[PDB]
């Protein structure tokens, strides 16, 4: 009846024995802090004790080490660099001492490694870790966990802690990253690891992404990701994708037109709605990247120079296969739920408004010959989709242009008010709503 | 260590 016990008791089914083992948890974090994290480091370092165990001990430790509220969280990190260096020393040694000899998954101490870093790194307090965490996996003998592990850990200090305090290591992290994620790497786990770590690590690997060098393998790595047989690495690898597009827009011309599009087109195809989730995702922020620029572009008319950055219109190239595919998503409809619920039809829909304001006039003529083909359709789906997309078009081309569409429109968009679907009826209302109140 |  000790530690362990009293840890595995916060799983336990029983709601007394579980508020009792709580409780004991917490006063010892008040009474006794410093002893209570060695120990708990000390447990969950045993690869000897059950993962219920492990798992709980690590679970104490990145509690009192982090909160979601940034006033407790700085509270805990406070709480934490002044407890005595030695105390802290022993328990960063045990917690890294556990990387791969954990079983289960996710890891319990990578958490806790990033728990710690996040409050010790932006003071100098744990100097030797990143060159650990980098040896870790770069080691030519280190394990399928060690690697798996440790690549966790650096996701989660990249994914929490200011990434102006990693861009002087950022070469030597992006190594180890890009290490467990090239397709030698025979573990897809270490590679789904090494993946979601990139995708936190973009951040501040600006100065690699400039070096053409570079750039070109890491494109390259992510790319060959998006085609990994393991669902989870291609959703990491097309979240990359998603976020390289938004930060490095300027370098995408390389790869774009032969394999960016191709790749996303498909993913948004994805029967795996996360995938296709993906994919839309992807050019909805290739339209908002592009939108600012029209707009950083008109700004410098004025100015009488030319922009800093200019657009290559990738939206408004593929509006003639992303347009079909979008409008085929909003039949994926959802016949029972959450209109707070985030599904490719969601995403489709505030893609396509975007997709307007931004090919502005040229999305009319691709988008009409869907919405006439189905306003009218047994399938209360398709008759909704049809009334989606009108809905959507609605703002983007010129309000002169419009009118004229509106004009032939209105007598059914009003039908459908009174249409048997609830949903068709909510959806024709909300677009009749845009129509009197944009164009007068 | 944690003592002494």
């Amino acid at each position: 009846m000790e530690l362990i016990t009293i840890l595995e008791k916060t799983v336990s089914p029983d709601r007394l024995e579980l508020e009792a083992a709580q409780k004991f948890l917490e006063r010892a974090a008040v009474e006794n802090l410093p002893t209570f994290l060695v120990e708990l480091s000390r447990v969950l370092a045993n690869p000897g004790n059950s993962q219920v165990a492990r798992v709980a001990a690590g679970l104490q430790i990145k509690n009192s080490l982090t909160s979601k509220d940034p006033d407790i969280k700085a509270q805990y990190q406070q709480r934490w660099l002044a407890i005595d260096a030695n105390a802290r020393r022993e328990v960063k040694n045990y917690v890294l001492h556990t990387l791969g000899t954990e079983t289960y998954r996710p890891s319990s101490a990578s958490q806790c490694v990033a728990g710690i870093a996040c409050a010790e790194i932006p003071v100098n307090q744990w100097p030797e870790l990143i060159p650990q965490l980098v040896a870790n996996v770069t080691n030519p003998n280190s394990t399928e966990h060690m690697k798996e592990s440790t690549l966790e850990a650096i996701g989660y200090i990249c994914q929490d802690i200011d990434p102006e305090q990693l861009q002087d290591k950022s070469n030597e992290i992006l190594t180890a990253i890009i290490q467990g994620m090239r397709k030698e790497e025979p573990s897809n786990n270490v590679k789904l690891a090494a993946t979601n770590a990139l995708l936190n690590s973009l951040e501040f690997t600006k100065a690699n992404f400039d070096k053409e060098s570079e750039r070109h393998f890491i494109m390259q790595v992510v790319c060959e990701a998006t085609q990994c047989p393991d669902t989870r690495v291609r959703v990491a690898a097309l979240q990359n994708l998603v976020k390289i597009m938004s930060l490095y827009y300027q370098y995408m011309e390389t790869y774009m037109g032969p394999a960016l599009f191709a790749i996303t087109i498909e993913a948004m195809k994805s029967d795996i709605d996360e995938v296709a989730l993906q994919g839309i995702e992807f050019w909805s922020n290739v339209c908002d990247e592009e939108m600012d620029l029209a707009i950083e572009a008109s700004e410098a008319a004025e100015q009488g120079r030319p922009p800093e950055h200019t657009s290559k219109f990738y939206a408004k190239g593929a509006l003639q296969y992303l347009v079909p595919i979008l409008t085929q998503t909003l039949t994926k409809q959802d016949e029972n739920d959450d209109d707070d619920d985030w599904n490719p039809c969601k995403a489709a829909g505030v893609c396509l408004m975007l997709l307007a304001t931004c090919c502005e006039d040229d999305i009319v003529p691709h988008v009409l010959p869907f919405i006439k083909e189905h306003i009218k359709n047994p399938d209360w789906r398709y008759r909704d989709a049809a009334v989606m997309a009108f809905g959507c078009i609605l703002e983007g081309p010129e309000p002169s242009q419009l009118k004229p569409l509106v004009i032939q429109a209105m007598p059914t968009l009003i039908e459908l008010m009174k249409d048997p679907s609830v949903v068709v009826r909510d959806t024709a209302a909300w677009t009749v709503g845009r129509i009197c109140e944009l164009l007068p | 260590g944690l003592f002494g």
